């Protein structure tokens, strides 16, 4: 799926991103996010044959800072490309009232089926 | 990491440090007879360092604590096994051998890294082409399976044709009678165990197989038996020649920062040690590879990259 | 991918060898320029199968 | 120490260049371990 | 249609096969790889000349200088080949097996 | 059920750092505490469900075989030692955590609302079980019994992953109840007879039935007491459930298209039964009976009765119970002597005079014997299943027989008559075997009294 | 002339006797394996079994029995006392149906 | 001490470590900053 | 008593802190207070709550 | 090979794969496809063996007549229709062209006779980068010509892609082979999805260079050519060991393990079109290309193969390479399972 | 190719025979060309004459694994006058088989290759009959 609008530039995020509430602080994603940060910085005190849990707590921090960084960033992405979903979607439901018909909602009192009993 | 390649682009080449100082001298005599004695002299007065004789334990001696750790880590050699019974059927000629080639390879990096590093020059003893030949000679006594002496021409293969050869080999010629006058002067009772037709079949091949084998290349000065306690005809000889053999009259910067790049980080030196062809001899099981490791790890300074290592310091592991 | 700094910069690098009916240097047409003109301001912003249809 | 450890010959297998052996594909020598043919 | 297309294409086509099968030697097939460079060249030359198409006449000139400078590398390759055999043959690049 | 899930994520880092000689006692005594918190689950009532979230729900089925999984958590955090006892720090650290991780995913997948999450925590569980048993099989084709286990359990499971996109995006989300109070019939077309033929042939593989099982003996004899136990008990037992679960859509066709799996089940029961009489290999025979007793599982699934469900969960749990138990004997057995055959290792009444009485009582809930739950499971399975046809109770009770005779005879071929003097190396029991035989059999007994609990959702 | 290995004779079979008399299951620490047996039979049977016993002995009731004992009666005795048949079938009102025709 | 041939790393740079910490407040400022204005201009927006 | 050794308070804080983040789930999920047509009575006697 | 040299080599690949992308032209196409094996050509030879000139030889020929396979394309194209955009064809029988002389270029079955013997001569560095920049940059060029293509080109390819792929690769112990295979057959798992929804192809792309990268670098970090030499790594150190049978299972697609996002949102918008025969042969052999990694990982990590002496040697001198980003790259690799709502970051 | 697997399914299966069995024998002798020429492309069996040698014996297997099972349909067909179930191209699928496994002469591949021609055989019958889009809608 393409450009709906192709002016279109690179644009990491347009100003109409800025119209739906931004994601909280300690949201379960970017404290996984932080998880996975501190996990990373752990296991690259692992690598090299420094010992974990100390002696890197500078990079710990880096790691933690620069992960929830980026992570914070690719949220705010995510909510703009599902608003904009949504917005395209009910502007195709306004805009064509043929093809999407109201359904008679027929009550049980008189919808028959098939019942096959297990004997 | 101290040299890289921003270090060969900031920092402006690696010729200058050159030359006529700066040289690859390697004493190469028989046993018990190319010793610290010739060596010794040309360092004191060459001014030009000494690298000692590579023992078995010379990688615990190069790194970290100088106390050579115990058997069951840098072996198992057993070197005076090896003078006492050569013949045994737990393998203990080739174990030692190749041990032998990861000492001599490491201290030949270690010098190779120091001439290409400010010189001032080097001398060594005892080097890797004396090494074939001590594995030539040990096979023409008959203690090796040739299957074990074609692993040991791979490895030759593989390892060395990376490096550049030494300048000068100052080769001593000793006889056998008088190799055995000092051997049984000195007194160690697994060197008077020795026999003298390995050493006879040593001088064979040192001679027949070496010297052509040089080919000019690695140009020699081959002396006299009675030619040592000698300063003046050794440095005269060094100091009045020219070099025409041998790749080291051109290389210019670039294969030098090649050399300088592949000898440090000296795990790039020791890829190509373990190859392997399952040597029946020489293969580790499993569980003698664990437990060794473990109680490797139980030293107080070999575990975990003893420049960050607890318990001998350093207090800056940021609390 | 189609990364636009193409049009992000504002610099017409490729859009002068691209298609007939551009600023040739001289100012001078091509052999078939009014029929790219209509079909391209018929074809401008459709999206690519209406246009054909 | 009474687990099993695969030996020698359970590590033979996996060498040669190919793994499975037919009638064609004996020639298939390994390669050097240096990268380096011998000129 | 303009005929001259067909027998152009016709002779891409025959450059084409000259290109892929190819026997003992590596100096025919750059130079038949040359040949269907050629035959690019002028198909889309005679088309930029009659449809009148002037400010993109830089297709031929650059579409030849560039797979110029490819034959070229391929030159030097082919060249290294050599050196590091006696001869430039399909054969005796046996090695470096599938 | 959150407050389930983040202490099994927290008991984790506390086997890492806990010191030297220290980490047993505080895994061991935590997990216990979670399993008194697990049993305070037990709340389900009469109309609906309980919902731990848009993400979590338990329905009753799920809650007896919970507290089975957070209860043979330590059971077998206690019994995995004596053989990495001598073992590393950072490798036995690294089993425990894995053992954790694993209670984790099965904790996933029994709470698991959706079938998608349902799917992708069921593989979850498949995953470090291949770790467990290769790296501590101890014997020469753990590599072969693994990579079995892998690519059956995969190349069955997986077009399952396919029918379950397709009900995803042709009937809306999959919510057990949006699944439900939603599902239509689906006629005897081609497509939907393929459907259900992946749906069901992906747990025809997980349980196993017959033309499929040689996947689980070698994964059992080729393993460690650990992945035997939680692999036969929750795994088996997972299977069952998720069929269970999916079971609810495809009403009409089930009747036209299950007589085969059906007919596979029963025969292959029958044949399990004789093939677990005459074998060496004493771990072998715990295995081909949980063959027959799934195999029984499924007949009992596949029709599609509420005592025939109400009988599959019973069935399901005390086999689980008794299986595991099991197990841990044979384990026991050999580290006695380092044989894994059964006509070597005799006598063992004279010597260990208190151990007959577990392998006895271990025997008898085997046996089928009548207060236990294992017997309310077969017998309402035999009820059912001669409502199904009159004539098929024949290969019940000859199951029966023939099972009753296997039992009784890995009982008194072991423990029977003549230690044959050359063996003087084994020790009284320990005080740690017995803890776990305790810790088995004591809750089959107490359920024994009481089981309104593990009777399932048409109760 | 070959072995093909070279590692220790193996295994020193472990008697976990010998050097405690008094031990428990596990390996010859004396103290840490004394601290297991009292948190397995204690934090196991004391305050897991026991009282695990006495919660799913006496709950609320479960799955909805007792409730519906007490509703049974009590809609047995209305339905006995007004005449009508207990259980009168069709429990859809056929009032509350349309049947398609024929 | 204990060390032929000195370590090259071990003994703490003081560049590199202040700079990474000096980074790292400035990251975290800069994005509680950007929030704080984010939130602001959702809540004047809306 | 908690420096001394800090290891054993680790699960149950955890628990408690699974517990409190379901509570808040559920006040979370608190539509249809008293729309359901079957659990609803006036609102009484205090203030505005029946669960939370 | 001086570092500037090194320097500006690179730069010319990365100003390759920026005028591929970047162009609305069809000869700045061509040009950066060029300028590409121009460029690419000098990151192979580093050594000077005769392994890694061969190997330059087969890709100099297979990827110039790719190349030229492509301007006929183009010229056919401006035969018909003319004008230099990059859109829908007008011809069959260019996009045709056009779509084979691509094949040719990033690998498919009939065409990837080149990849196992290129990376087999070559050392570890010039097969990431070739794998990674060479499988990158025309996706984007049949990511901006997918609405003109004929079904059965794209879908017999990557159908055919996957089962070769496949099948060649549980009879190589090497190394490269094996990575050259799982390239192929992840080029046709790219592929096959191309016509239904690009996002997935690209998103796909990530995943698998992130997953190129981690297990080139653990190959790097240890100069290792067959699995005799990971066993000898099992002995050196731990962490390589477990990092190795991490990446392995991530290259396998096992659900909990971040390479099963790639796989199953394929699978479901694949299957939200009629689909569902080829879905499922698609992910048996998905099954199928898991038994190479289980084998390696059998090698590796899980049993203890013996091992040489002269280790007790290596003991005593620790790893000190340089990693490209070894750590970040593992984490982001293997545990990115709960946010596959990260798709969406593509639009 | 699409016009003679067209020129197949044109057929009311249903009896028209031996048309069937035409057509049968088209596409085996395409199938059996396709795989001749790789097989010749990659392996040059020198010398040429066992070239054609191989060519022929690869296209007079194929051709004949169509030709029967073109014959076999068509008499299932007849005999069971039911158009409709997949059990009659399962017992095709089966003759294919063991006539692949007379040619080559060994019994147990020509028994593996009746059970998956058998199956695959009723699985195409069953697409062309309830009707299962193959590689594409392409639309969604
Ligand atoms: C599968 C069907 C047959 C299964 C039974 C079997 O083994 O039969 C052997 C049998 C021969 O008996 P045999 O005694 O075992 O002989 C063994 C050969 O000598 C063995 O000969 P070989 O091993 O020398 O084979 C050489 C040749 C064999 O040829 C192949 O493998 C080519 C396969 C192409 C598919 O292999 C190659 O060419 C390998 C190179 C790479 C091939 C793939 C390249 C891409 C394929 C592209 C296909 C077309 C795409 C079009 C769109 C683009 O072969 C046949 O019966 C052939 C006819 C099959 C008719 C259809 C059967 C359907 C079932
Ligand atoms: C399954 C998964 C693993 C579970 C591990 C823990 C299981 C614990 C089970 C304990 C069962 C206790 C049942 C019990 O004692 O019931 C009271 C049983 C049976 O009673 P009951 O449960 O039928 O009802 C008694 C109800 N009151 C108390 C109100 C009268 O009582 C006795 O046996 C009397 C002595
Ligand atoms: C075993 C493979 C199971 C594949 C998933 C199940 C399935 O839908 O198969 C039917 C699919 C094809 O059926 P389908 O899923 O395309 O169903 C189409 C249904 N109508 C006609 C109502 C639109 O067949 C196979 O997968 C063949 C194997
Ligand atoms: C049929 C039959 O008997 O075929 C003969 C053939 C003999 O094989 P051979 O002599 O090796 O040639 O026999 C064979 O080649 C055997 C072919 C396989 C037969 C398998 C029959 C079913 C086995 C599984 C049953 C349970 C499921």
């Amino acid at each position: 799926m393409t450009g709906r609008q192709a002016r279109a530039p690179l644009q990491f995020l347009p100003d109409e991103a800025r119209s739906l509430p931004p994601p909280k602080l300690t949201d379960p994603r970017l404290a996984y996010i932080g998880f996975l940060g501190y996990c990373s910085g752990l296991i690259d005190n692992a690598i090299r044959r420094r010992p974990v849990l100390s002696a890197g707590l500078h990079r710990q921090f880096l790691y933690i800072t620069s992960f929830v960084f980026v992570g914070y960033y690719l949220l705010k992405r995510q909510d703009y490309m599902y608003a904009v979903r949504d917005h395209d979607m009910f502007s195709y439901i306004k805009s064509h009232p043929e093809d999407f018909p109201e359904k008679d909602k027929k009550t049980y009192r008189e919808v028959f089926e098939e019942f096959h009993p297990v004997r | 990491l101290q040299y890289g390649p921003l270090a060969y682009i900031l920092g402006e080449k690696t010729t200058k440090k050159m030359t006529e100082n700066s040289k690859l001298i390697t004493v190469d005599g028989n046993i018990c007879s190319g010793k610290s004695k010739l060596a010794k002299e040309v360092a004191e007065k060459l001014g030009l360092k000494h690298f000692p004789e590579a023992g078995i334990h010379y990688a615990d001696s190069t790194t970290g604590d100088g106390k050579p750790l115990p058997v069951r880590f840098s072996g198992n050699c057993s070197l005076e096994k090896f003078y006492d019974d050569p013949k045994s059927n737990d393998g203990n000629s080739y174990r030692l051998q190749a041990w032998l080639y990861a000492s001599r390879l490491l201290q030949y990096a270690d010098a190779l890294e120091h001439l290409l590093s400010t010189g001032q020059g080097v001398v060594l003893e005892r080097s890797i082409y004396s090494d074939f030949v001590f594995l030539e000679a040990m096979y023409r006594q008959g203690f090796i399976r040739k299957q074990c002496v074609d692993h040991y021409n791979q490895v030759k293969k593989v390892t060395v044709c990376e490096y550049l050869p030494p300048h000068v080999v100052i080769y001593v010629d000793v006889p056998v009678s008088e190799v055995q006058s000092r051997i049984q002067k000195k007194g160690n009772p697994h060197e008077m165990k020795i026999t003298s037709a390995y050493l006879q079949d040593i001088e064979n091949v040192y001679k027949g197989t070496f010297l052509p084998e040089m080919s000019e290349k690695c140009e020699v000065l081959q002396y006299s038996a009675w030619e040592a306690e000698d300063a003046e005809k050794v440095v005269e000889d060094i100091q009045y020649l020219k070099y025409d053999k041998g790749p080291w009259l051109d290389q210019d910067d670039r294969k030098l920062h090649n050399l300088r790049m592949l000898v440090q980080d000296k795990l790039e030196v020791l890829n190509y040690t373990s190859i392997p062809v399952f040597l029946p001899e020489v293969t580790i099981g499993a569980h003698q590879s664990d437990r060794v490791f473990q109680e490797f790890t139980e030293l107080p300074g070999r575990k975990y990259r003893a420049g960050y290592n607890e318990d001998v310091g350093d207090k800056w592991i940021w609390l | 991918p189609f990364f636009d700094v193409q049009k992000k910069l504002g610099v017409d690098l490729d859009h002068w060898m691209t298609i007939q009916s551009a600023e040739q240097p001289h100012r001078i047409p091509a052999r078939c320029h009014a029929f790219e003109k209509e079909w391209i301001e018929c074809a401008h912003g459709i999206g690519s199968i209406r246009a054909e249809k | 120490a009474r687990q099993w450890q695969p030996d020698v010959e359970w590590a033979e297998q996996y060498g040669g260049a190919v793994m499975y052996p037919t009638k064609e594909t004996a020639h298939w020598k390994p390669p050097p371990w240096n990268d380096v043919d011998p000129p | 249609m303009s005929l001259v297309y067909m027998n152009i294409m016709m002779a891409f086509t025959v450059s084409l096969t000259g290109l892929l099968m190819y026997r003992s030697h590596l100096m025919s097939s750059l130079l038949c790889l040359e040949g269907m460079m050629l035959s690019l060249f002028i198909l889309a030359t005679l088309m930029i000349l009659n449809s009148h198409f002037t400010l993109a006449s830089m297709m031929p000139i650059i579409l030849l200088v560039f797979a110029a400078c490819e034959a070229a590398l391929g030159l030097s390759l082919l060249v290294m080949v050599s050196n590091t055999y006696g001869t430039d043959y399909v054969q005796n690049l046996n090695l470096l097996q599938c | 059920m959150l407050k389930y899930i983040i202490p099994t994520m927290m008991l984790m880092p506390l086997t890492w750092l806990s010191k030297n000689s220290m980490i047993w006692i505080n895994t061991t005594l935590h997990s216990l505490l979670i399993s008194l918190t697990s049993l305070l689950l037990l709340n389900q009532f009469g109309d609906n469900s309980l919902n731990f979230s848009l993400t979590f729900f338990s329905d009753s089925l799920s809650t007896p075989l919970l507290i089975l999984t957070m209860w043979l958590l330590p059971l077998m955090l206690m019994a995995s030692q004596h053989h990495l006892s001598k073992e590393n720090l950072a490798r036995k650290k690294l089993f425990i955590s894995m053992l954790i991780l694993l209670q984790l995913f099965l904790i996933m997948t029994f709470t698991a609302t959706e079938l998608i999450f349902f799917y992708i925590m069921f593989e979850a569980t498949l995953v470090p079980t291949l770790i467990i048993i290769t790296r501590w099989g101890n014997q020469t084709e753990r590599l072969n019994a693994g990579l079995y286990f892998l690519f059956y359990t995969l190349a069955g499971s997986l077009p399952l992953l396919v029918a379950l996109i397709y009900i995803q995006n042709t009937m809306g989300s999959l919510n057990f109840l949006i699944l439900q109070y939603w599902v239509q019939p689906m006629p005897n077309s081609w497509s939907n007879t393929f459907m259900w033929l992946a749906c069901m042939m992906a747990f025809m593989v997980k349980m196993p039935l017959y033309g499929l099982h040689l996947w689980l003996p070698k994964a059992h004899v080729e393993a460690p007491i650990a992945g035997s136990m939680v692999l036969a008990a929750i795994l088996l037992k997972l299977g069952g459930y998720g069929m269970m679960r999916i079971t609810l859509l495809l009403n009409p066709i089930t009747d036209f298209m299950a007589y085969p799996f059906i007919m596979l089940s029963l025969w292959g029961m029958i044949m399990t039964s004789s093939i677990c009489l005459r074998q060496t290999d004493l771990k072998s025979l715990i295995a081909y009976s949980s063959v027959s007793h799934m195999a029984l599982v499924i007949v009992a699934i596949l029709i599609q009765t509420p005592w025939s469900y109400m009988g599959a969960t019973a069935l399901m749990i005390a086999h689980g119970l008794t299986s595991s138990m099991l197990f841990c004997l044979a384990n026991s057995n050999y580290e006695r002597v380092h044989s894994r055959t059964m006509i070597l290792a005799r006598g063992l009444q004279t010597l260990l005079p208190l151990m007959a009485a577990w392998w006895l009582l271990a025997s008898l809930t085997n046996l089928a014997l009548p207060p236990s739950i294992n017997l309310i499971g077969e017998l309402f399975v035999v009820m059912s299943t001669f409502s199904w046809s009159n004539i098929t109770i024949i290969l019940m009770g000859l199951n029966m027989v023939i099972t009753a005779l296997y039992s009784l005879y890995m009982l008194i071929t072991t423990q029977r008559g003549k230690h044959t003097h050359h063996i003087n190396n084994i020790l009284p029991s320990f005080t740690r075997e017995n803890a776990l035989m305790s810790l088995h059999m004591l809750p089959l007994l107490l359920l024994s009294l009481n089981p309104k609990i593990i009777l399932g959702p048409l109760y | 002339p070959t072995l093909r290995w070279q590692e220790d004779p193996e295994p020193e079979d472990e008697n976990l006797y010998e050097k405690n008399p008094d031990s428990h299951g596990y390996d010859k620490d004396p103290a840490v394996d004394v601290w297991n047996m009292r948190v397995v039979f204690f934090f196991g049977f004391s305050i897991v079994l026991v009282l695990g016993s006495t919660f799913v002995a006496y709950l609320p009731d479960y799955r909805m029995q007792e409730w519906a004992r007490r509703e049974a009666e009590r809609l047995v005795k209305y339905r006995e006392a007004h005449g009508l048949p207990l259980m009168e079938s069709n429990c859809f009102d056929p009032s509350k149906i349309q049947l398609p025709e024929d | 001490k204990f060390y032929i041939q000195e370590p090259p790393h071990g003994s703490p740079n003081w560049l590199k470590v202040g700079l990474t910490l000096g980074t790292s407040a400035f990251l975290w400022i800069y994005l509680i900053k950007q929030h704080n204005e984010d939130v602001l201009e959702y809540k004047r927006r809306n | 008593v908690v420096r001394d050794h800090w290891i054993h308070v680790l699960v149950p804080v955890g628990f408690v802190f699974g517990y409190y983040l379901d509570r808040k789930n559920d006040e979370k999920l608190a539509a249809f207070r008293n729309k359901s047509l079957l659990y609803k009575r006036e609102l009484k006697p205090n203030e505005e709550v029946t669960w939370k | 090979m001086n570092p500037i040299i090194l320097i500006i080599i690179l730069m010319t690949v990365m100003l390759g794969t920026i005028i591929v992308m970047i162009s609305t032209h069809w000869l700045l196409i061509w040009i950066g496809f060029e300028m590409n094996m121009l460029a690419i050509i000098p990151i192979m030879m580093k050594k000077h063996n005769p392994r890694a000139t061969e190997a330059s030889t087969k890709y100099f020929l297979t990827q110039s007549t790719a190349s030229m396979l492509l301007m006929m394309a183009i010229i056919i194209n401006l035969m018909f229709s003319g004008q230099w955009t990059v859109m829908k064809l007008f011809n069959p029988m260019a996009s045709m062209l056009m779509t084979m002389a691509l094949a040719m270029k990033l690998g498919m079955a009939p065409f990837h006779f080149w990849v196992p013997e290129v990376t087999q001569g070559i050392p570890l560095s010039s097969g990431l980068i070739l794998l990674t920049w060479q499988k990158l940059a025309p996706m984007s060029v049949l990511y901006q010509i997918l609405p003109s293509i004929n079904l059965d080109l794209i879908l017999t390819l990557s159908i055919l892609s996957i089962t070769i792929g496949g099948w060649g690769g549980l009879n190589q112990t090497q190394l490269r082979k094996i990575m050259a295979y799982s390239s192929i057959a992840h080029m046709g798992w790219m592929t096959a999805v191309l016509l239904y929804n690009p996002t997935m192809t690209l998103l796909n792309l990530i995943i698998y260079i992130i997953m190129t990268s981690t297990m080139f670098t653990l190959f790097m970090a240890n100069s290792t050519t067959t699995t005799l030499s990971l066993s000898h790594t099992w002995n050196k150190a731990p962490i390589m060991t477990i990092l190795v049978l991490i990446t392995l299972l991530s290259m396998g697609g096992l659900p909990p393990l971040s390479g099963f996002m790639p796989k199953w949102m394929i699978i479901q918008e694949m299957t939200k079109n009629d689909s569902i025969i080829l879905p499922t042969l698609m992910a048996i052999t998905a099954l199928l290309n898991l038994y190479f990694y289980m084998r390696l990982t059998y090698s590796t990590a899980l049993t203890m193969f013996p091992s040489t002496n002269n280790m007790k040697m290596k003991w005593q001198f620790p790893t000190t390479k340089r990693m490209t980003l070894l750590p970040t790259m593992t984490v982001l690799s293997t545990m990115l399972l709960p946010l596959t709502p990260i798709l969406s970051i593509l639009e | 190719a699409k016009t003679l697997l067209h020129q197949y399914w044109d057929i009311p299966e249903g009896t028209e025979c031996h048309r069937k069995t035409y057509a049968a024998t088209s596409i085996g002798g395409a199938s059996g060309l396709v795989v001749s020429a790789y097989s010749v492309a990659l392996k040059t069996p020198t010398s040429f004459l066992e070239g054609v040698a191989r060519t022929g014996r690869y296209t007079f297997t194929a051709a004949a694994i169509g030709a029967i099972f073109g014959l076999t349909s068509c008499i299932s067909a007849q005999v069971r006058e039911k158009p409709d179930d997949p059990l009659n191209y399962l017992i095709g699928g089966c003759a294919g088989g063991l006539t692949l496994g007379a040619r080559t002469r060994s019994y147990g591949i020509g028994a593996a290759a009746c059970a998956y021609m058998g199956l695959t055989a009723a699985l195409v019958k069953m697409g062309q009959l309830e009707g299962w889009k193959v590689f594409a809608e392409p639309k969604v």
